């Protein structure tokens, strides 16, 4: 995603992205982006840890997950309105038409 | 050091051209240049502080950047700006500050800081740009060994001076003739006294002289030359050369007589006015010379006569006397002026740090003492500190 | 005319913009105009000097252009292209001065030199750009004859003059009456003085007035005026009107009664003062008139009774004054102030080279008796020495 | 009003670096912002002066964005560009004056003047531009 | 056409003009050779639109 995407589409680190083994690759990104809406994924994501905590109905740990996720969605809507903005260019025509 | 410069231009262009609303295809030139930045830093530790009553703090790097969409800008935009610029000024202040205090009697023209030094590397050249501000425009011209050049209005050429020279002097100082003067800044005034009015003065003129010599040379000066020094016009009890007693100078003004202002540069000179008060040219001079006459006036009305009998007690002292200001100048050579905050601004970041004194600068940054002595290690070291606190004010004041 | 001043700002935005570092996306919209001059230049062949001690030079065009091709600049670059610069700086030098010394009555607007001369030429035209400088600005905004305007401190509007008016005056000149002032480029100190102390006056009160008349209007000034003209606050022996003898002034100052100061247009009243010392503003005048009166103190202690008797002897002569300073002004004519180098830098080129008196300006370019005798042929040709000037200093200083 | 600021630098920079001889691409960046004013303007109109002995003139934007024919401007570019300019400054001298007069105890830090506190709208915003004076 | 019918006939061919995607072609061709006449022609199409 990284690279075939945002990183050049959006402009950004035309350095495409140069990993070895630190933790967590698609986090790191972060830290150097400039157009929050993208950036609010970027923690939302790598955090979303499956907020492995919980004791139900007696004795029941079932990991469980984000009421935010749950039926508050918007993660969806925000997902999608920091896609909204990713329409731009770099390199050749046939592709930000296609991607976009 | 060039490299410094940059930095600001840039956040100044930047906190400048970055508002809510304007249309980007007026900084995409701009936007450009700032990430360069940002991706040659990150990865960089720096260091400022550890002198005198001067904090430690410590710096990291590792930014976004920015997007390049929009047709405008959206407040959104500036603010997530705004706030990663904060870190960069907060920056600079603390960089500056730390190398406009450390002086070296060796390389007093090259970098001092721990943080500095780092940014000369070659690695850091790939952030110059815009260099127009006067100052750095002047840094790189010498840099290269050329010819630089600087502006002045008032400028401060003149160690304080107040003193006098009695030619002729006895110890009732009842009898006296010589010359008194203040040179100060840009200013000087001398008056040339005789308690004798010329009586037995051949022609019955007394002739004087007053030779005041610049530590450098000035270009380009517009002088206003007047008769008469206001400053010596009136009563004054003075104490005696020796200091062992106080005599007494009760002036009467004539006008001077044969007045000529001669501007010497080594020996030679350069521009010659005779009598010609108001505003003059000194295109390049080292040295002014004023010579100027009381003459005993040959034809006296009753009351002028009383003033100057041909005997002794002199109770009146006939006085001729001059004024000379440098409006403006070009000097080749930094220094103070009547406009320009970059003395003060140096001395007050010292004096607010409680930077102990060096081995360049003479305590308190003191201008006379410093003019007086102005070495060539003062002047390298003066002109780094002045470049260093012009390229503070872009951004600072 | 305007093509030169490019050619600067060329150079500048060049000597500053370009170095070893920068994007070229900073750039880019520069090194175009730059090219485009070297072709419009190469071929074309130049000749400046042949006056006085004015050297002759020849010069030829056959430059290669610039790599657009680069992303970043590499120290090559730049010492490939400061080279080519140094060719032009060292050229527009020579230019400059060159139409910095011929002047010109029927035409004296225009210009002169054979070098400058050809650039009017319409071939060249195709060089202008970014006139933000000040002087340029105004210079295009008088072609389209259009509202001029400049900035000055401290200028220097008023001719050299030193003298005195006697109302009432005897042979023996011990009971006089009347005015002396000086006046001298932004600054006015005018003295009353009346050796009876207004004792045989209506009202016990001597009526006072100075009237300055400038040679162009100023607007827009800040002025300080204050009580006392501390020059004429002193003892002093001073040639009779004839030349004949001497007379004495012995002055004691009292406050100046009723002033008045009236900054007038045309004859008509534009600003009125009364009694207001610090500082006032001017708004558009011509002419400044300046009222104060002497009113003999109605109640006097012993020590002030004694210095004005009823009967002469007059010793002690009642004094009364004020002292105006122009801070700063606007003048639609360009003039000499403290801060600007133009007067400097023309007159100095002048007489570097050895400049033989032209038929348009005073021999060494007097500030007063141009002033005093500012035609419209010496404005002409003062306006173009000093857009010239301006456009040099962009350079060398 | 930091928009008042713009339409100056950018009439300033303009009346400087629009000249019979200039290479297109030397404004390009600042013919742009040019136009995109006249657009936000045209339309509105306004009212200046209303005061001692102020006159009360009316202005009225109805203008054609800007040409760009290619490799330096002709002087015809030029004389149908500055008779745009001039309204406009003869305008801006109208607005500052306005509210270079009016004064207010309570809140004397904002805009005054109806040409003025019109300007402050958001609409108008999409101007703003090297803020270095 | 800038590859091969002006620079190639033009004695301007020295680097058969090297592209490689986005950004503009004819534009850039423009603050490159100079001649007025081909000059006009470049920024009147260039910067020509609706």
């Amino acid at each position: 995603i990284v690279n075939t995407i945002i990183y050049p589409a959006f402009g950004m680190q035309r350095m495409h992205y140069r990993n070895g083994d630190p933790q967590t690759p698609f986090q790191i990104a972060e830290q150097q982006i400039q157009n929050f809406q993208v950036a609010n994924w970027l923690h939302f994501v790598n955090n979303n840890q499956f907020r492995q905590v919980v004791i139900d109905g007696v004795l029941n740990q079932v990991l469980n997950d984000n009421i935010r996720d749950g039926h508050v969605i918007n993660q969806l809507m925000e997902a999608l309105m920091q896609l909204s903005r990713q329409q731009f260019p770099t390199m050749p025509v046939d592709y930000k038409r296609s991607i976009q | 050091m060039d490299v410094l410069y940059s930095l600001s231009k840039t956040l100044k262009d930047a906190r400048d051209k970055i508002v809510e609303g304007t249309l980007y295809s007026n900084v995409s030139d701009l936007i450009q240049q700032f990430n360069q930045m940002i991706i040659t830093m990150n990865g960089n530790e720096f260091q400022t502080g550890g002198i005198g009553n001067l904090p430690i703090r410590n710096w990291n790097f590792d930014f976004g950047l920015l997007g390049t969409t929009l047709l405008n800008l959206d407040a959104n935009y500036v603010e997530t700006a705004r706030n990663t610029i904060d870190y960069f000024v907060d920056f600079v202040d603390n960089v500056c500050m730390d190398e406009m205090v450390r002086e070296s009697q060796r390389n007093g023209i090259a970098p001092q800081s721990d943080s500095l030094i780092k940014l000369s590397g070659i690695k850091f050249k790939r952030i110059n740009f815009d260099n127009s501000s006067e100052y750095i425009e002047n840094w790189n011209l010498q840099n290269r060994r050329q010819r630089t050049g600087f502006t002045f209005h008032k400028p401060n050429i003149f160690p304080y001076s107040a003193s006098f020279t009695l030619n002729r002097s006895q110890p009732a100082h009842d009898n006296l003739m010589g010359t008194m003067w203040l040179n100060a800044g840009s200013e000087i005034q001398v008056a040339g006294f005789d308690y004798s009015c010329a009586i037995n003065a051949p022609a019955n003129t007394q002739q004087f002289e007053h030779i005041v010599q610049l530590r450098r040379v000035l270009t380009t000066a517009t002088i206003t030359l007047l008769p008469d020094a206001e400053r010596f016009s009136f009563p004054r009890v003075i104490t005696s050369a020796d200091g062992a007693t106080t005599w007494y100078f009760n002036p009467v003004i004539l006008r001077p007589n044969n007045v000529e202002i001669e501007f010497l540069l080594n020996g030679q000179i350069i521009n010659t006015y005779q009598a010609r008060f108001g505003t003059i040219i000194a295109r390049n001079f080292d040295t002014i010379r004023l010579s100027f006459q009381l003459m005993r006036p040959p034809n006296m009305t009753p009351a002028v006569a009383a003033l100057f009998p041909n005997a002794q007690p002199f109770e009146h002292h006939a006085t001729v006397g001059l004024t000379l200001r440098i409006e403006s100048a070009v000097c080749e050579s930094v220094l103070a002026d009547a406009s320009e905050t970059m003395l003060a601004n140096v001395t007050s970041v010292r004096q607010e740090y409680a930077i102990p004194v060096g081995p360049v600068f003479p305590p308190g940054m003191n201008w006379t003492d410093l003019i007086t002595n102005y070495s060539p290690s003062r002047e390298d070291n003066l002109q780094r500190v002045f470049t260093v606190a012009s390229i503070r004010s872009m951004l600072v004041k």
